[PDB]
């Protein structure tokens, strides 16, 4: 069903001219959103060291495996809960 | 993928869409140069946004690229300020499809004009085949120093005088300009029922002409003597008292000395070879003055000579009914002797033929000759027949005398094209009657076919002859060759 | 006299002029005979859909146990009006049901009722009253085609050597063709489906003629003598007609079965065309033959020489031989037995399943043949065989002529009910195929005839027909004209038809036959001429597809003024027709001692005692736009040609003025297009505002008792809508409150026409002469005054649809919160993020503004810990608004949204109670209805006895011979199926019981239509197709002024482009110091012979100046005495000839110029809509060069022979740049647009990715393409 | 243009008159190469000169320089009034033949008969409905084989010469007449120039 509802791009003349289009301009937008998330994050990283040890192994670890209370209460000591509120 | 109009090397390859470009339709500016062209504000704005751009960022206006765009797209007076400087200097390649040879792309000089048409110059309309009923043109914008160059040196609307195909200017008046010439120097003889001011007068120079005609003692047309300089035996220029008219003094005041003095009536096939004439002695820019000076000549006695086209000027001959009415007669004979067994079927079809055609010749020729000495030979119609303007003797002939015989519409099957023994005996100013409109439609739509459909082939065979002849490049100087060919006059019919 | 009319000066001679036929005849008449809503049961016999239902019923399974019959079908009246369609995007159809019988034939299954049931058989497109059908909010017209008549066509082709070979095809009504041919070596053959070849004979024998007795009885050219030793010695030296044979039996055993066959195995002891002698008699006795066959001794057999010849070439004796044969070339194998052997040509050639000839090929082959085979044979017979190769050998000796294709008796018209006929019954064919599977896959009894039948399979086909058939076109909306003239078409392209590259000129060419029938004027000029003609203003189309023109008979001399035949092109030959503009006498007879002719294509000149017919009126060779350029006469055909196509693009005008100078048609235009408010009937107007006009109408007191509706209507005027073309149609009242109205009348104007007759331009003061050279080559130099006046402005109206669906990703919704763009683009939105109605629509301006759900990926931590902080500034959401062109200027007039009502709980119970309550409104009405129609019934049979009145189920709901009185009147339990018997003994008394019933039955009708429609607006909510939630739609109305660059032209060949708007002080004027308001080349007057131009020209002035308005019909208008003697009377100069000064010196011209009143229209190619230009923009995903069209924000193509030029010139460096860096260096693009911004130098210029593409397309086709240094 | 001039034409019928008469354009002498003439009669019943070789070349040349000044060639049938050597002025006729048909002259006297001819097979009689006039005009053959041709014989019945005739040709000739040398048997029917292609 799914690949008889697909048409041919033959079945209108010329298509290559008038169709299939893209603007650079999006493209480049896109890479400055991304340029600004990686300024955003580079700025959070330079805070990091800022803070206390114990919160920044917390949020390192956060950030190499990935809001895992469960296993990173198991790790620490603290419960889910406390883990959860230092988090 | 790869084949066929359609295909990779003849879509994509062979020719592209392209950047910094645009398409308007085409209005015809008179007072504008050979180089010229008229850029609509939006069009120009949009084709040269990255130099606007660049004056913006230099000016300190702005320092990124997208505050200038939006200060272009607010339209600001900083704008055209801008785009006034950045256009000079930077020609624009003028297109009309189909491109049959190399002057369907020239180089023009843009300014800013108002609305959204781009502003044509007249004389460069026939190397465009372009007229003003619809007609549409690309523009491109050259990008680099070279090309820019190239378009100044090369494709520049003032050095493309000359049709590559033979060597006779392209750049030729046509139809208001050489009517206007015409006008300007074609000579009236003084009646006495009309006289013509200022006849038989002797003038020391062209400017006293210029002082008499603008106080108006002496008319455009009068037949006048001036000292001007002529070429002699000897080929030297010299003065001589030339007799000639004022229309053609106020012409020479514009042609080159060195072309000595011009003496004719202007139409369009003088026009070309005094054209071709003052290339040959002058260089480019002098010729492309001299153009537009006659350019402006020819428009402003055009004007001023208030020619139009009416009724009046189409006088149907008088003798008209009485040379048909002798054709009847003759035919009449004609058929009796069929009738009662002299010719045959085919004889007597010819004899029809014979009568008719000829009925059809002296009628012709009578219409011509009223129409030329009407009105001492200025009426309207015969300015523009005999100027070259624009005009036949076919269709002055359908206008004032007779449409003639017309082709049975027989099929490509039947042997031969027969002729209607009853030709059409009305003309377009009486009104042809149904059957004759009936009969004239098909000549009309096999004509409009035959366009429409033949033009295919025509192209076929440029592409042909491109492509055997592409490679034909001057690659040196000299061949060292000791062979040749002989050539010797073209003489058909002796 | 009508209110508000113009009484025009009519300088027409011509008397007794039959009316026209209605214009839209060809689209109307012809949908009428094949459908309508409002037909009786008794009529529906002849309607076509019913012949389309016998033809695919009954159906019957393979076991025969079931069998379905079709009965009657009904048509409900359609659930959105037109107007409604046309807003919503939908079809305007009707839906029908048909009534369909399904019983058992098989007494052993006793257990099955049987079952009359009506079925929804699914909706159908309808046509509107202006011939036209809204598909998709879209009016499409079905253009009729001109096909090959059905019949027998014979033909030559001239052969590479150049030997002629001839041919006779038999053309069908539905099927293959069945070619006969002769070949370059003189042999009959015969061609099956454009196989391979068979000969003639082979077929002959195959048909039953078994021996060479029969064949040469055929065409009768052999003697029969009775073999004996003195007869043959008598006929010594005579050549043998047939094969001497031997006849005897070989019984072939076969091994695998082990039957003894006996085949019958024939030698040729003598072959044909053998000269007898004595030798040869012995041989001939020895061989025991009764009967030998010589040639007869007629020098006629000579001509038939070639049927000898196709019999040397025939390698079949026998009557199964040439049979057996066949069946090899055929099926490619061996026979199986001789039934199938015999079976496959007598279904080839005799059957109906494969192709079928029709009533009008039997009746064209029946004529053509001088044959009588009845009119109930759609297939060949073995005669028509006969005499379709005899009428060939006549042929072949130069004794016949060869047929002309391009005959208008040859060429067939397929009008829009044949085409719709004809997909209906490929739809019915398709559902009676999966009625009888489904009869065929089922044996358990609960199966009903409802379930048997599926709609889809119908609305596909019909759907199909209507969205991608060639014929079925986009309606050109431009102005009345155009869509009367697209409705008056006929095409030879499309389906069955020609194509444009196989189209050779014969076709394209004016035929002698075309007289009356098509114009030779109006057609396309380009690669469609010829191929696309208009019907001329009287011409029909008969019942069997042929055109017919009026004529006026003459008897003895005398011309039948009183009555007009129409004739067909094959009525029309051996006839001397005249013209109309003969003089009569008073008695009638010709006074002309010599009369001009037309009799076939030769133009005799002969007595009035040869006239046979004349025509009926001056214009009828000539279309509608033809017949709307005045001084026709006067103008060159190709002029005319292009005027006509000039006069279907003008636009319709804000402030439209009908001409000076008209034919006098365009009332009639006008009044048969069907786009302004027609008067049913006579009446006093009630209400008149710009938005709708109440009018009572008068009805007879028996009309009053019949009908269930008020005198009075309510007409509501179209304000502003888009054309097909973005024209607007706008129309306005030209009734007063009070005045009385007559059938036909127009109330109001608009849409290019005032007070009634079309209005297309507007009356121009016009000087001919140079003005200095803004006039040069068909350029227009016209006053600012018309700006100022608003003479040529016209509104145009664009309609931007948006659709928001569901995604994957998430439901995209509609709001005026868009992500990243500043408050002042979202001022003018409302909540649902749609522009509000009056705003300005600037370009780049938020019409319809939309989120659509970005695309989050899986939440890394680090994505999870940054949102967590700075928050969730980056909402998943894109924007897709609608964004306006740097092209778009105006003001929103009208936005739509449509919806699907979200299905929830709480809103489900509020249905069911909702559709409870309307529901229950609904036998309110119902009751309401029934109580009044019962009163009126009442009425009407007081005091009579019934004489029967019986349902549709047989029962007599009524007794005979009771009384009438209310109280069983109110005990009927439904009037909508009391079909048959005689109320009353009263004739008058029946006819009006069932014309108040037929009216009941529509009323009732309409009514549940109007319950059905709100049944589906609360449950299922507003139309819309499946997968889109959403659809919003901004109407965006631009008033377009005249400006520099916009296209003018007059009607008689004459365009330009305005080249400059000239002040009124720098304009030419006159003694008066009025200036003109436009100024054409007088250049462009003699070379295209437009000599009308200047003939309209002075006798508008006169009008100008006298208050008048002239009719000057084509080839019956006005001579110039009488524009000399209205040139006197306006004070006038002859021939428009004055002299003007300059505006901008005030020196009076040389010479006089020709200056009058020209009527200018405005063409739809405005500049505005032309005029595009890139720097830089979209580019192609797959060539990476800059996309085309001014939508796409494309480039321009230089093109192969562009690039010629600049190799002629030399221009590497241009030629370079447009190469590379301006379409496909990717990297060098962006390079050189920042080296312009910052001055630097120009990149290097790289590889073109188009050069790239087409090296990985040569590496997949399996090439080792290597670029080396 | 080779197909837009068409379109100005408008269907008209152009009055191409072919040169039926070959004129001398120069003074000097004419020199005839390849002639052959016979004595034939023309329609007014006088002795005329018929060019009997389709290779015959005129060449008038100066008396004075001795350079050909013009070159012309002879059409086959046509009527020479211009001996070799005879000297010549400007707007003489040099020769005069019909431009619509050409025709075939017979180089010696005798009996005319027909081979291969037959009515209905070879040729067609065209008979005109009012006046009656008959013309024979050879039509395609479906045998190849049979080609007609016209046989001249002396009085002894044998055959001096034969001709072979193209399709299409009408026969001016009956069977069995007595023909005299120069005497035009077969008229061809050159395709009629129409307007101008
Ligand atoms: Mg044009």
């Amino acid at each position: 069903k799914f690949h008889k509802k697909v048409n041919s791009l033959e079945d209108y003349d010329n298509y290559q001219d008038y169709m299939v289009g893209y603007d650079p301009v999006n493209d480049s937008e896109n890479l400055d959103e991304q340029e600004s998330t990686q300024k955003s994050f580079d700025h959070i990283k330079s805070i990091l060291p800022l803070l206390n040890a114990d919160k920044r192994h917390l949020i390192e670890l956060c950030l190499k495996y990935g809001f895992q209370y469960k296993a990173i209460s198991k790790v620490m000591g603290k419960g889910i809960h406390e883990t959860s509120r230092e988090i | 993928s790869l084949k066929g109009k359609q295909g990779r090397f003849r879509q994509n390859l062979l020719g592209k869409r392209v950047d910094y470009s645009a398409r308007s339709v085409i209005v015809v500016g008179p007072e504008m140069k050979l180089y010229e062209c008229g850029l609509p504000k939006d069009m120009a704005a949009e084709l040269y946004k990255p130099f606007i751009i660049r004056k913006l960022i230099e000016r300190g206006i702005v320092k990124t690229v997208k505050s200038a765009k939006k200060i272009i797209d607010k339209k600001e007076p900083v704008v055209w300020d801008i785009l006034e400087n950045v256009l000079k200097g930077h020609p624009v390649l003028l297109n009309r499809a189909p491109t049959l040879h190399r002057l369907g792309i020239q180089a023009f000089q843009p300014k800013l004009i108002e609305g959204k048409a781009i502003r044509l110059h007249p004389l460069a309309c026939t190397a465009f085949n372009a007229d003003f009923d619809g007609d549409q043109m690309a523009v491109h914008l050259p990008l680099g120093p070279e090309a820019i160059l190239e378009a100044q040196l090369l494709m520049l609307a003032s050095q493309n005088i000359l049709n590559p195909a033979n060597g006779s200017p392209i750049t030729v008046p046509s139809q208001d300009m050489v009517l206007g010439l015409y006008y300007m120097t074609k000579e009236k003889r003084s009646t006495p029922e009309e006289p013509v001011i200022g006849e038989g007068l002797t003038f020391y120079s062209s400017e006293e002409v210029e002082i008499a005609f603008n106080e108006r003692k002496v008319a455009l047309n009068a037949i006048i003597k001036v000292r001007t300089k002529d070429f002699n035996e000897a080929g030297e220029l010299v003065n001589k008292i030339i007799e000639t008219t004022v229309g053609r003094v106020l012409f020479n005041t514009v042609v080159p000395e060195q072309a000595g003095y011009i003496n004719t009536v202007l139409n369009k096939k003088s026009l070309r070879n005094i054209i071709g004439d003052i290339l040959a002695v002058t260089d480019v820019p002098t010729t492309a003055d001299f153009l537009d000076k006659i350019k402006t000549m020819g428009y402003e006695f055009a004007f001023k000579g208030g020619l139009s086209f009416s009724l009046g000027d189409i006088i149907i001959p008088k003798e008209k009914h009485e040379m048909i009415a002798e054709a009847n007669e003759q035919v009449d004979g004609i058929m009796m002797n069929y009738n009662m067994g002299l010719i045959t079927f085919n004889e007597r079809y010819n004899q029809v033929i014979d009568v008719w055609t000829s009925t059809n010749a002296m009628l012709t020729e009578l219409a011509m000759k009223r129409i030329r000495e009407d009105k001492q030979g200025f009426n309207s119609v015969y300015m523009m027949l005999d100027s070259g303007a624009r005009g036949s003797k076919e269709q002055i002939r359908q206008l004032t005398g007779m449409r003639g015989l017309m082709a049975k519409p027989k099929k490509s099957t039947a042997g031969g094209g027969e002729i209607i023994e009853n030709p059409i005996l009305s003309n377009f100013k009486e009104g042809l009657s149904i059957l004759e409109y009936f009969i004239s439609t098909h000549g009309a739509r096999k004509g409009l076919a035959d366009t429409a459909l033949k033009t295919a082939d025509a192209g076929y065979l440029t592409r042909r002859l491109v492509d055997v002849s592409q490679d034909v490049i001057i690659n040196t100087e000299d061949c060292g060759t000791l062979r040749g060919i002989e050539v010797e006059a073209l003489k058909k019919n002796e | 006299m009508f209110t508000n009319t113009i009484e025009r000066v009519n300088f027409a001679s011509a008397k007794n002029i039959p009316e026209y036929p209605d214009f839209l005849d060809i689209q109307i008449k012809s949908f009428q005979d094949f459908f309508q809503l409002e037909t009786k049961s008794d009529e529906r016999g002849n309607e076509g859909l019913y012949n389309t239902f016998m033809e695919n019923f009954p159906i019957t399974d393979t076991r025969n146990q079931f069998v379905l019959e079709f009965l009657d079908y009904f048509i409900d009246p359609p659930r959105y009006s037109i107007q409604e369609c046309i807003e919503r995007g939908l079809t305007y159809s009707v839906p029908l049901k048909a009534r369909l019988k399904l019983y058992c034939t098989d007494p052993e299954h006793e257990d099955f009722e049987t079952i009359v049931q009506d079925v929804y058989l699914g909706t159908i497109p309808y046509m509107t009253p202006s011939g036209t059908f809204v598909i998709n909010g879209a009016e499409r017209v079905v253009v009729s085609q001109l096909h090959r008549s059905p019949g027998v066509f014979f033909g030559q082709s001239f052969h590479a050597n150049g030997t002629k070979l001839y041919s006779a095809r038999v053309i069908p009504f539905k099927g293959s063709w069945i070619e006969f041919a002769t070949d370059i070596n003189g042999v009959m053959y015969a061609y099956i489906d454009r196989k391979k070849k068979l000969p003639v004979t082979t077929l002959f024998r195959a048909i039953g003629f078994e021996r060479d007795k029969d064949i040469l009885e055929i065409f009768d050219l052999s003697e029969e003598v009775k073999v004996s030793k003195a007869g043959l010695k008598k006929v010594l030296g005579r050549k043998l007609a047939a094969r001497v044979l031997n006849t005897w039996h070989e019984d072939f055993v076969d091994e695998d079965t082990g039957e003894v066959v006996s085949i019958e195995r024939n030698e040729i002891i003598l072959d044909r065309d053998t000269i007898l002698e004595k030798e040869h008699i012995d041989e001939i006795i020895d061989a025991d033959v009764k009967t030998i066959l010589l040639h007869k001794e007629n020098n006629a057999q000579s001509d038939y020489a070639i049927i000898h010849n196709t019999l040397q070439k025939d390698p079949t004796n026998s009557e199964k031989e040439a049979v057996e044969h066949i069946y090899r070339q055929l099926r490619n194998a061996e026979p199986p037995d001789e039934e199938t052997a015999r079976g496959i040509i007598e279904k080839l050639f005799f059957s109906d399943q494969r192709y079928s000839l029709g009533e009008v090929g039997r009746y064209r082959m029946n004529k053509k043949l001088g044959l009588d085979i009845g009119m109930d044979k759609e297939v060949l017979t073995k005669e028509d065989i006969i005499t379709i190769i005899k009428y060939l050998i006549e042929l072949i000796n130069s004794k016949a002529e060869i047929d002309d294709i391009d005959h208008l008796s040859n060429r067939r018209v397929r009008t829009v009910g044949e085409q719709l006929s004809q997909q209906f019954g490929v739809g019915l064919a398709r559902m009676a195929r999966t009625i009888r599977e489904r009869m065929n896959v089922r044996d358990n009894e609960v199966f009903t005839p409802i379930d048997l039948i599926n709609a889809k399979t119908l609305s596909s086909v019909i759907n199909s027909f209507f969205g991608t058939n060639q014929l079925s076109q986009f309606m050109d909306q431009t102005n009345p004209l155009a869509e009367i003239t697209h409705k008056r078409r006929l095409s030879a392209l499309g389906p069955g038809g020609l194509s444009r590259e196989r189209a050779g000129f014969e076709v394209r060419d004016v035929h002698y036959t075309h007289y009356g029938r098509l114009c030779p004027i109006e057609t396309p000029e380009g690669p469609n001429i010829g191929l696309i003609s208009s019907l001329s203003v009287f011409a029909k189309v008969n019942s069997m597809g042929f055109l017919e023109t009026p004529y006026r008979k003459v008897v003895d001399g005398k011309v039948d003024v009183k009555e007009h035949i129409y004739l067909s092109a094959e009525e029309e030959e051996g006839m001397k027709i005249a013209q109309a503009n003969i003089p009569l006498k008073d008695d009638g007879t010709i006074d002309r001692e010599k009369v001009i002719a037309r009799d076939e294509g030769d133009f005799p000149v002969v007595d009035p005692v040869e006239i046979n017919y004349t025509d009926v009126a001056p214009n009828q060779i000539a279309s509608i736009s033809a017949s709307l350029i005045p001084f026709l006469e006067h103008d060159d055909a190709n002029r005319a040609l292009m005027g006509s196509n000039m006069m279907r693009q003008a636009v319709p005008l804000l402030r439209p003025e009908s001409p000076i100078v008209g034919t006098g048609l365009e009332r009639q235009v006008a009044t048969d297009s069907r786009v302004l408010i027609n008067a049913e009937g006579d009446g006093v107007v009630e209400y008149v505002d710009a938005q709708k006009i109440t009018i009572k109408y008068d009805r007879t007191e028996e009309e009053r008792l019949v009908s269930f509706e008020e005198d009075s209507k309510t007409y509501e005027l179209v304000k502003f809508r888009k054309t097909n073309q973005g024209t607007s149609i706008n129309l306005k009242p030209i009734v007063r409150k009070g005045d009385k109205v007559k059938k036909g009348q127009v109330l109001c104007e608009g849409y290019a026409t005032e007070k009634g007759e079309l209005a297309l331009g507007r009356n121009m003061k016009v000087a001919f002469m140079p003005w200095k050279g803004y006039n040069f080559e068909d350029a227009i130099v016209i006053s600012e005054k018309v700006v100022r006046e608003d003479i040529f402005t016209s509104v145009h109206i664009d309609e931007y649809a948006l659709e928001v669906r569901d995604t994957k990703l998430g439901a995209e919704e509609l709001t005026n919160d868009i992500p990243n763009v500043s408050e002042e683009a979202t001022r003018d939105l409302d909540e649902y993020g749609m522009i509000r109605i009056g705003a300005e629509v600037k370009p780049g301006d938020i019409l319809i503004g939309k989120i659509t759900p970005k695309g989050e990926s899986d939440p890394t931590p680090e994505e999870k810990l940054l949102r967590a902080i700075f928050g969730d500034k980056a909402g998943d959401v894109k924007d897709a608004s609608l964004k306006a062109s740097p092209s778009l200027r105006g003001v929103v007039i009208d936005k739509k949204l449509f919806s699907r009502s979200i299905k929830d709980k709480r809103k489900r119970s509020e249905d069911k109670e909702a559709i409870s309550r309307l529901e229950m409104d609904y036998e309110v009405k119902f009751q309401q209805l029934k109580d009044v129609l019962i009163e009126k019934l009442f009425g009407l049979v007081n005091g009579k006895t019934s004489q029967g009145v019986i349902n549709d189920l047989g029962e007599e709901v009524l007794p005979k011979g009771k009384k009438y009185t209310i109280k069983m009147l109110n005990a009927v339990d439904d009037f909508a199926h009391l079909v048959g018997g005689s109320w009353t003994t009263d004739e008058d008394t029946n006819a009006l019981v069932a014309d108040l019933l037929h009216n009941y039955k529509i009323k009732l009708n309409d009514i549940q239509g109007n319950l059905r429609r709100d049944k589906f607006t609360i449950s299922v909510g507003d139309e819309l197709p499946a997968g889109i939630m959403k659809l919003a739609k901004v109407y965006i109305a631009k008033k377009r002024k005249l400006k520099v660059g916009d296209k003018m032209a007059g009607r008689h060949g004459n365009k330009g482009i305005v080249a400059r708007i000239v002040r009124q002080e720098d304009m030419p004027f006159l003694e008066d110091g009025t200036p003109v308001d436009i100024v054409l080349n007088p250049l462009g007057v003699p070379s295209r012979m437009n000599i009308g131009q200047i003939y309209e020209t002075v006798l508008g002035w006169a009008g100008l100046k006298l208050g008048q308005k002239y009719g000057t019909p084509i080839f019956d208008g006005a001579t110039l005495d009488d524009i000399n003697e209205l040139t006197d009377k306006a004070g006038v100069p002859r021939f428009g000839h004055t002299y003007l000064y300059d505006g901008g010196t005030g020196q009076r011209f040389d010479q006089a110029a020709t200056v009058g009143v020209i009527y200018m229209l405005k063409l739809g190619h405005m500049v505005d809509d032309k005029m595009h230009a890139r720097s830089i923009g979209p580019y192609s995903l797959i060539t990476q060069q800059p996309l085309g069209g001014k939508a796409q924000f494309g480039g321009q193509r230089f093109g192969e022979m562009e690039v010629w030029a600049l190799e002629a010139y030399g221009a590497s460096a241009t030629l370079r740049e447009i190469l590379t860096v301006k379409s496909d260096d990717v990297i060098g693009r962006a390079k050189t647009y920042e080296s312009i911004v910052k001055g630097e130098t120009m990149p290097e210029p790289g590889l073109p990715e188009s050069f790239n593409v087409l090296m990985h397309e040569l590496k997949g086709l399996g090439l080792d393409i290597r670029l080396e240094e | 243009q080779l197909t837009l001039r068409t379109f100005h034409v408008g269907g008209i019928a152009g009055n191409i008159s072919e040169d039926s008469k070959l004129e001398a354009k120069f003074d000097g002498i004419a020199e005839i190469e390849d002639l052959r003439v016979v004595e034939g009669v023309d329609n007014g019943g006088g002795k005329s000169d018929i060019v009997i070789s389709r290779t015959s070349e005129i060449k008038i040349v100066d008396a004075k320089t001795g350079i050909t000044l013009s070159t012309n060639n002879i059409p086959y049938g046509s009527q020479l009034f211009v001996k070799n050597g005879e000297k010549i002025t400007k707007g003489t006729v040099i020769c005069q033949w019909d431009p619509y048909n050409g025709v075939i002259v017979s180089e010696f006297t005798g009996q005319i008969a027909y081979e291969n001819i037959e009515q209905g097979m070879t040729y067609q009689v065209e008979i005109d409905e009012q006046t009656g006039f008959q013309e024979k005009v050879i039509s395609e053959s479906r045998n190849k084989r049979l080609i007609p041709t016209l046989l001249i014989k002396d009085g002894k019945g044998e055959t001096i010469r034969s001709y072979n005739l193209p399709v299409g040709s009408h026969l001016m000739v009956d069977n069995g007449e007595k023909i005299k040398e120069g005497k035009i048997l077969v008229k061809i029917p050159r395709k009629s120039a129409k307007a101008g292609d």
